[PDB]
């Protein structure tokens, strides 16, 4: 792929996105969706192999189903009221469809195998691109449309994420598979919390993007794809591994890290509707995904794992391309816990 | 620009116009102890082309920091007078040092595509990555190595040899074994005295039965005795007469060179699929001897630091770099 | 949404004119020292990342990033405290403007409220 | 608080800046020099505590607990020289820093004037001990220990959360002063009884309660000398002090919901000393003993009477510094044998005189002997007891009669008898060694003479 | 030289400028609470000919 | 509601159901997300040209361009499949695991 | 000379350096010139000085 056209396929992307962030008309935030995936395809199959084809057809699958529904659910709406504006919508069973629809593009449970399936068939700037902005911008239109959210069904929704995301970090090795179930467990944290506070929602997302471009562009950084690749980090860069550790830490929810604002504002939110069943349980079920994630902590920085001969070779060789913003995505994933208040900011 | 990228590119750096169509990939093969380097040296100096030595032990030391060899134990573990003496060692060193040198020879490889395509200048090796097999089949015919030792080889080397341009001329140095064992007795080197008759006949074997055949579809191949090999004068008019529009450099194009020249200037994606984990034991170092000997590189010298942050070695203005 | 929406409101705007009229925080605070240790924390990170020495290398880079977090931090605790400040005023006007929902109640003491006592034996 | 708790964000640039041979003895120093400005706080109120600021206050409780925090630090930085002699400078460095950071974490946690923000301490003070823990440990057991006790905290701790900011919505504050103040009755309810349980739950979990204890043997048996000794000196006392202020909103459901967590107390503080009876493990029987005196410490708090209070707190110190002390002692012995059998090193007081001395005088006191300040918080908490039931009575005496036998058991088993033939290395004590427990054992005998300062608000 | 012990020795005033800085920090924070400074009807006085304020 | 609309959104209920159960052709499963889109427009234009919406009716002409640009899409990931393992079937993207 | 190529930080990037010493510079002063107009626009607002 020329650099040129890979620039424009991202170009278009991010315009997609945009004209679904600023549309006030269904029709264009739907054109804004289906231009997102028209450009995104190519970018998930760039680095060509079976895998990559793979993962790309079961994504245009997936997004093309969810796309028909969204589609048929704006038309269902239109029908009733004759409105073409993006609002609270006018038929129960017209917000349903569109429920499940930005549900299956988000990759809520029941809705998310295709989640760890494309994660791990793509490559690590793939993977990376995809979490980000394809969770940035179906929360965008769910959060527009919140004051018509079904709490039931978002609730239910949203819990399954959790638990699902859990156990399959739980039983996966491959960091990418990983990352996909714990891009899972946090679209279900956010989207447990959008039928209350759109703010918090967009406070998780924020934190969450942080994150994952943090531990994403870590795993660049180490060319690692798997456990044992990663194991082999600490005899080549330590400081690598440390940052990594930390930002799992974080990531788990750990105080006073930055993982635990968004957990400890939704648990606050959320106790303010007068519910304590539902936080209690999502705050019991994320100690899986604090358990994989310090799983996988073990066998990257608290231990060290056997090497190899060409190690020295490495050693004697240096890392070229500098990561852009780096260092400022691991301090801001870590150290701003105290700098909480600013989610009025947010508002 | 300043450094070559996708930025470079699209301002208009081709390396398609960078060629001049004398940037041609020679290697040179032969058995062991052979003319094939001082075959390639008057090639390189006839045909005004960069020679490239083979690599052996230390090249990676001989490019990075000082070009002077690190200690045997931070650079190789390996040793070839070790594999001469005892070649059926406990330790691995036969298959460390075999692997040690394929990593060696991909590096060199990596450098001399990377000159070719930044200088348009072509490159003469003393050997190559397709021709490193050879001894590996030597040792396991042999019995100096296994079959795990083997496969090793094979993964490592399909993952990486499979992304790179094969050389433009494969030249062939044909010599008997007799010859080979009388010229290894008059240089009188004992570890290279105590080589046996099998070891070199399988090498030879290697070459006539695998590595000439395969690089034979590939592109043009030119085979010469010994007498031949000595007037490189008639090599060297053969080189320049030789047609051939079959190999894939003609197919390449800019953005596939574009590709290439990112990747082969990066030396660590080079050299990724060179440490992978399989953990057989001739290869594998324990987690307190990798921690020791890992200090003890980054207590070298010129080695804690990036090379422009090295205080020891007389590096100044660190505070504004 | 809570505020999203509010009357008023100008779209895509960071700070409004009406926040012009709050105190602007102190150069000397707490949060803006925070945001300028943050930023020499990401530039010791950078360091180390880089593989220079951590605390001596780079002066220029470490200013320039502990410069760009205190002035990004200052514009965000600006919009912060106008967002509290507008908070206050919306309630503060409904309560006043809902007495019947907010009513005063009469203060009794402590000799008048009965409460119940719990031995602990 | 800010002059005590700037001096170690402090310590921690002056030991990433000191020299490679320099770091022990800066750390050393300045501690020591904290843990002196630090004293400054037991100059308590008889009517109410020292408000700082908006921030922090100090009280009659927490103020014996800081002092023994900054006092513990030096200690923990000795032993860990002892235990680390040929690490790299960057990880020693590395090392000291996570023990700054546990000390620094555990002062603004007993110091924190609300409830939230105490538990993002005291949640936070997790982090340091698990990497100490899974990092530097010994055994490959490390792991699996530093899972249990992350694990045990977190599924009790986070119920807590949602208690806090449940009752933050409820009545509008968290701050202690305020839910004091403005504290009502609990009534018999479900909802009541489960708010009462998250929160108890939460710091029976941290004390532990006997049946939520296992991960107490796995983490200090499998943590370094220094991890051992926070864990047993300070961060046990987290749940107690927790406890001791939490209560203040439980009533009148302290009375009916305490029955299942004093007999759980009582019975599992005589099964622990049973098998403090038999173990084959030294750091096994230390952390045990532990678990019996948390137990206690444990009935003291839930039966809550100004007596019990006051021994609570005493009996707390107390145990920081003697279990502190064992974990020492039983440290010089595993680095002189490299094995923490109890049966394998024996003779070991003709072999190291001083040595048997300070572990005659460490199982003096870890038994209730008088006039320490152990028997002075066991003899209040077990007077309390007596006038809550008469039949207490018989559970502290059978308690204190197997107190006895173990304790005496170790001493006799690691210090009598005839020493091992093969065992050649035993080289004699070190200065250092001898001077932490002169160091471990002075102040303790000190505060025998003046008790009055960790007898708590109560007094 | 005397420069090497500077040089090596610098780092024993990181703590003691802490603390001082620390005691300076609580005097700005106790400062900030006197809204009822001499007016507890417990300890509320009239002031003294040569002072302004009972407590600082 | 007229019993034409009941059947339109029977056929788009129809067509959906039909994509979500494959058989063993990923062409098959193109063709049943072709006719979702029809549906869609025919229900579109329905409505519009019932309502007298008339700036609506360049709606069903954007619907058609965007429905075609996705079959070009999964036309060319159909070739590339096809290419990778000689039929169009979905039993060979299995590769990846869940 | 010790490395047997030169290093591509051999020497400072002067004009990069320079961006950066100037660029922290004018934010530092745009940031006091904000900071009194903020203050002196306050004042005016508030009626206070
Ligand atoms: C229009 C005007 C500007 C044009 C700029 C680009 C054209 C000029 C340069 C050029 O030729 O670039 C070619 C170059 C492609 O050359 P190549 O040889 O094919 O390189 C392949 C890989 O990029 C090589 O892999 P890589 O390791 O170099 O990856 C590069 C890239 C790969 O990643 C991406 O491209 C993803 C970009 C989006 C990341 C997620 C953002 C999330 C924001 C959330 C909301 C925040 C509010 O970025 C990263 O890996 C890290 C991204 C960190 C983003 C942090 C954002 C914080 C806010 O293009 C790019 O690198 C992407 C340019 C994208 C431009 C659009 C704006 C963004
Ligand atoms: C200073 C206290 C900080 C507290 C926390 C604050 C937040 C974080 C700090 C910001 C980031 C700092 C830099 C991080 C990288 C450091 C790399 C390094 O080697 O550094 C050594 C470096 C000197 O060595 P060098 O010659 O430059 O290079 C040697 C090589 O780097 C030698 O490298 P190597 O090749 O030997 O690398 C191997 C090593 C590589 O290991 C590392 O690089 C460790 C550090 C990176 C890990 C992550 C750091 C934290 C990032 C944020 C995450 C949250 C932090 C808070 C967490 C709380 C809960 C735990 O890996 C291992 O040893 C592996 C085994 C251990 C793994 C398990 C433990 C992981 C612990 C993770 C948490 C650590 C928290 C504290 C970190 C303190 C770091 C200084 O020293 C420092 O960087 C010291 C810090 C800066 C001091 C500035 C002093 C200025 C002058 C005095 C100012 C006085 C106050 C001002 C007011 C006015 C007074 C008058
Ligand atoms: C099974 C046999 C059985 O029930 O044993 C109870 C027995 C409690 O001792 P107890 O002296 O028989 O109880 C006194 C009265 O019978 C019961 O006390 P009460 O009648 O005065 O009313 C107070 C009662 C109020 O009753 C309720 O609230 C009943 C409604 C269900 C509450 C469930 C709370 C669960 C809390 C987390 C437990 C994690 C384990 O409080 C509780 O139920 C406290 C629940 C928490 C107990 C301790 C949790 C740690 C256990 C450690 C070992 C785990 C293995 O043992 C256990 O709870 C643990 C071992 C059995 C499992
Ligand atoms: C007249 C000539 C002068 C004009 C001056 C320019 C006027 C302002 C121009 C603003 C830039 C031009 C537009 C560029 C995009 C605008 C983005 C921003 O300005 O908009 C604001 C948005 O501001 C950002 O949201 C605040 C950024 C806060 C970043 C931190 C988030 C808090 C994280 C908590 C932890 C903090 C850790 C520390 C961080 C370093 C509000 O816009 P709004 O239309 O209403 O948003 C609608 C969506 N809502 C309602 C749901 C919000
Ligand atoms: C609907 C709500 C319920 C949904 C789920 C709620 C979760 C409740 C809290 C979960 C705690 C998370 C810890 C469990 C993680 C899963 C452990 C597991 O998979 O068991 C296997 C695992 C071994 O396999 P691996 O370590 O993964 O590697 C094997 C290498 N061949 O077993 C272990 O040894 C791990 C044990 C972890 C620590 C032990 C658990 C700690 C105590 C748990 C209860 C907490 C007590 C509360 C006080
Ligand atoms: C499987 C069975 C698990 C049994 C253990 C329970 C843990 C599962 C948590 C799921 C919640 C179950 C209890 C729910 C209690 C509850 O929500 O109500 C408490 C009450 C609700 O009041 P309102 O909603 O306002 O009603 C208004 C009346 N007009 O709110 C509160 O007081 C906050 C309480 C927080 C929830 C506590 C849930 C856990 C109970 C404590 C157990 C602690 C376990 C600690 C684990 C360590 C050992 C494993
Ligand atoms: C050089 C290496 C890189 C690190 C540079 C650190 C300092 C950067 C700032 C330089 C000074 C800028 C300035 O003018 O600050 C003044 C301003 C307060 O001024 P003002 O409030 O107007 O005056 C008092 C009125 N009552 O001050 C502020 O507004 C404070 C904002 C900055 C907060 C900094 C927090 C700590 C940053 C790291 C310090 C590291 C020190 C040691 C460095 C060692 C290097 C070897
Ligand atoms: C709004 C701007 C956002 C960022 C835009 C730019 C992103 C790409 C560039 C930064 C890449 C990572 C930083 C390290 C680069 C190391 C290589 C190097 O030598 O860089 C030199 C560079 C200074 O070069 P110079 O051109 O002078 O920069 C000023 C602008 N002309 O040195 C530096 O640039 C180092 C200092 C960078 C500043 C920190 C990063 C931005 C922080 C902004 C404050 C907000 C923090 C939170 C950010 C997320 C939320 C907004
Ligand atoms: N893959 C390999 N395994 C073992 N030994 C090798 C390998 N490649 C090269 N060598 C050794 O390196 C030396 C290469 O020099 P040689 O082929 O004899 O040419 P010359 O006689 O010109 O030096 C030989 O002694 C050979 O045994």
């Amino acid at each position: 792929m020329n650099p040129i056209i890979y620039t424009t396929l991202i170009m278009t992307v991010m315009s997609g996105t945009m004209l679904v962030m600023i549309s006030s008309h269904w029709l264009l935030i739907w054109i804004g969706f289906e231009m997102n995936l028209l450009a995104m395809i190519p970018v998930l199959m760039k680095n060509f192999n079976p895998r990559a084809t793979e993962a790309a057809t079961k994504y245009f699958l997936t997004q093309a189903t969810a796309s028909m529904m969204l589609m048929m659910a704006i038309i269902i709406n239109l029908l009733y009221s004759g409105q073409w504006t993006i609002t609270k919508m006018f038929n129960p069973v017209a917000m349903t469809m569109m429920t499940m629809a930005l549900a299956m593009k988000l990759g809520l449970s029941p809705f998310h195998f295709w989640v760890p399936e494309v994660t791990q068939g793509i490559s690590l700037q793939a993977g990376l691109l995809l979490l980000t902005w394809q969770k940035l911008a179906p929360l965008s239109v769910l959060c527009q449309i919140s004051q018509s959210i079904n709490p039931n069904l978002m609730l239910t929704m949203a819990m399954l994420s959790i638990l699902i995301g859990g156990w399959g970090g739980l039983n996966q090795t491959q960091l990418r598979k990983i990352m996909a179930y714990s891009s899972i467990a946090h679209m279900g944290w956010m989207t447990a919390v959008l039928p209350y506070n759109t703010t918090m929602t967009i406070l998780n997302l924020l934190i969450y993007i942080t994150m994952t471009l943090a531990m994403f562009m870590l795993l660049i950084h180490s060319s690692a794809t798997t456990t044992l690749s990663l194991s082999h980090t600490w005899n080549k860069m330590p400081v690598i591994t440390s940052l990594m550790m930390v930002t799992l830490l974080s990531m788990g929810g750990l105080p006073p890290l930055s993982g635990f604002m968004p957990k400890w504002m939704i648990i606050q939110e959320m106790t303010k509707n007068e519910s304590i069943i539902m936080p209690t349980l999502m705050a019991m079920t994320a100690l899986l995904n604090l358990y994989f994630y310090m799983r996988l902590a073990y066998s990257s920085s608290l231990t060290m794992f056997p090497s190899t001969n060409n190690m020295k070779m490495k050693w004697q060789f240096e890392h070229t391309k500098q990561m852009k913003l780096l260092p400022t995505m691991i301090v801001l994933s870590t150290l701003v816990l105290p700098m909480t208040p600013a989610l009025s900011s947010l508002n | 620009r300043l450094q070559y990228g996708p930025l470079a590119f699209v301002l208009g750096e081709r390396t398609t116009r960078k060629l001049t169509e004398t940037s041609k990939v020679i290697t040179v093969d032969g058995n062991i102890c052979s003319g094939k380097g001082r075959l390639a040296r008057e090639i390189a100096e006839k045909l005004g082309l960069r020679h490239f030595p083979e690599a052996g032990i230390h090249y990676a030391d001989s490019t990075t920091g000082d070009g002077k060899p690190l200690d045997v134990q931070l650079s190789g573990n390996c040793s070839l007078e070790k594999f001469y003496d005892d070649p059926k060692s406990n330790d691995g060193n036969s298959y460390r040092l075999q692997s040690w040198l394929y990593a060696s020879r991909l590096l060199q490889y990596a450098d001399a595509l990377e000159h070719l395509l930044s200088t348009g200048q072509g490159v003469v090796l003393e050997r190559s990555i397709y021709s490193d097999f050879v001894f590996l089949e030597a040792m396991y015919r042999q019995g100096f190595i296994r079959k795990q030792c083997v496969e090793h080889y094979n993964e490592v080397k399909k993952v990486t040899a499979c992304e790179y341009l094969p050389p433009h001329v494969v030249v062939y140095v044909d010599v008997p074994v007799p010859e080979i064992q009388s010229r290894i007795q008059k240089k009188g080197n004992p570890h290279e005295m105590k080589i046996t008759a099998a070891y070199l006949q399988d090498i030879e074997n290697a070459y006539k039965k695998t590595f000439l055949p395969e690089m034979s579809e590939k592109c043009e191949v030119l085979q010469y005795s010994a007498r031949e090999a000595e007037d490189a004068e008639k090599v060297v008019e053969d080189i320049e007469y030789l047609k051939c529009d079959k190999g894939p450099w003609p197919d390449q194009d800019d953005r596939t060179f574009h590709r290439l020249r990112m990747l082969v200037q990066n030396k660590l994606e080079v050299l990724n699929y060179t440490t992978i984990p399989v953990y057989l034991p001739e290869i594998t170092i324990g987690a307190h001897q990798s921690d020791r000997v890992f200090q003890k590189f980054t207590e070298l010298p010129g080695r804690k630091y990036s090379p422009g942050y090295n205080e020891d070695v007389g590096d100044k203005w660190i505070w504004l770099k | 949404t809570m505020m999203s929406g509010r009357p008023g409101r100008v779209p895509l705007q960071f700070l409004p004119n009406e926040a012009r009229s709050l105190p602007p925080p102190k150069l000397t605070d707490p949060r803006l020292v925070y945001m300028g240790f943050l930023g020499y924390c990401s530039g010791l990170i950078d360091n180390a990342i880089r593989r220079r020495p951590v605390v001596s290398a780079g002066l220029h880079r470490q200013l320039l990033y502990v410069t760009s977090f205190v002035f990004f931090g200052y514009y965000l605790l600006k919009r912060q405290d106008y967002m509290y400040a507008l908070r206050d005023h919306d309630m503060f006007a409904y309560v006043k403007s809902h007495p019947e929902d907010f009513p005063e109640k009469d203060k009794k003491t402590y000799g008048e409220i009965l409460e119940e006592f719990h031995p602990v034996r | 608080m800010l002059k005590i708790i700037i001096p170690t964000t402090m310590l921690l640039p002056m030991t990433w800046m000191s020299k490679h041979n320099m770091i022990w003895i800066n750390a050393t120093v300045h501690s020591l020099l904290i843990s002196l400005i630090s004293l400054s706080l037991l100059n308590q109120l008889g009517e109410n505590s020292l408000n700082f600021s908006l921030t922090f206050f100090s009280d009659s409780l927490s103020a014996p607990l800081l002092v023994l925090t900054t006092w513990l630090l030096p200690l923990m930085l000795m032993a860990s020289q002892s235990h680390l002699s040929k690490e790299t400078t960057t990880r020693k460095k590395l090392y000291i820093t996570m023990l700054i950071l546990l000390q620094l974490f555990l002062i603004m946690t007993f110091t924190a004037t609300e409830l939230i923000l105490f538990y993002i301490l005291f949640e936070a003070t997790l982090v340091p001990t698990l990497i100490i823990i899974t990092r530097w440990g010994n055994q490959t057991e490390r792991l699996n220990a530093g899972l249990y006790f992350l694990f045990y905290t977190l599924a009790g701790s986070l119920p807590l959360l949602v208690a806090l900011v449940y009752i933050q919505n409820t009545t509008g504050s968290l701050n202690f002063l305020i839910i004091h103040y403005w504290s009502h009755p609990l009534s018999n309810s479900w909802s009541n009884i489960f708010m009462w349980l998250a929160c108890i739950m939460a710091f029976m979990v941290k004390m532990p309660l006997y049946g939520l204890h296992l991960w107490l043997p796995k983490a200090h048996v499998e943590a370094p000398i220094a991890g051992s000794m926070v864990l047993a000196a300070v961060l046990l006392k987290l749940g107690g002090y927790g406890m001791m202020r939490i209560t203040t909103i439980l009533n009148p459901l302290t009375n009916y919901m305490a029955y299942p967590f004093l007999m759980l107390s009582m019975w599992g503080m005589i099964m622990t000393s049973s098998i403090c009876l038999r173990q084959t493990d030294l750091k096994s029987l230390i952390a045990y003993s532990s678990v019996s005196h948390m137990a206690l410490v444990i009935v003291a708090i839930m039966i809550q009477t100004p007596w019990s209070f006051m021994g609570a707190t005493a009996l707390m110190i107390a145990h920081g510094l003697t279990s502190s002390m064992l974990f020492c002692l039983a440290n010089t012995n595993y680095e002189r044998v490299h094995s923490r059998t109890m049966i394998l090193a024996r003779g070991l007081q003709t072999l190291l005189p001083l040595m048997a001395t300070w572990w005659l005088v460490a199982s003096l006191t870890n038994l209730a002997l008088p006039p320490s300040i152990n028997l002075i918080g066991e003899l209040f908490i077990i007077t309390a007891s007596f006038s809550w039931s008469n039949i207490t009575i018989i559970l502290m005496g059978m308690n204190m009669m197997i107190t006895a036998l173990y304790s005496l058991y170790m001493l006799i088993t690691t210090q009598r008898g005839k020493y091992t033939h093969h065992i050649n290395n035993i080289k004699p004590s070190f200065t250092r060694e001898n001077a932490l427990m002169a160091l471990h054992i002075l102040p303790l005998l000190l505060l025998t003479l003046n008790p009055k300062m960790i007898l708590g608000p109560l007094y | 030289n005397v420069l090497q012990i500077v040089r090596d020795h610098w780092v024993h005033i990181l703590v003691p400028v802490g603390f001082v800085f620390g005691c300076y920090l609580d005097r700005r924070s106790d400062e900030k609470l006197t809204a009822f400074r001499n007016k507890s009807l417990l300890f509320k006085r009239e002031l003294r000919p040569n002072e302004e304020v009972t407590w600082k | 509601m007229p019993l034409v609309y009941m059947n339109i959104i029977m056929a788009f209920a129809i067509a959906l159901a039909g994509l979500l159960m494959y058989r063993s052709h990923l062409m098959s499963s193109l063709l049943c997300l072709e006719g979702m889109m029809l549906s869609l427009f025919i229900m579109s234009t329905l409505i519009i040209l019932n309502t007298h919406f008339t700036l609506a009716n360049m709606m069903p002409i954007i619907l058609l361009v965007f429905a075609a640009c996705e079959a070009a899409l999964g036309l060319s990931l159909l070739v590339m499949v096809s290419n990778t393992y000689g039929t169009d079937y979905v039993q060979n993207l299995n590769l990846l695991q869940c | 000379k010790f490395y047997i190529r030169e290093p591509p930080h051999g020497s400072p990037d002067w004009l990069k350096v320079g961006l950066t010493l100037g660029t922290s510079v004018f934010l530092w002063i745009y940031l006091i010139k904000q900071h009194k107009e903020d203050v002196l626009e306050y004042k005016r607002r508030n009626g206070l000085e």
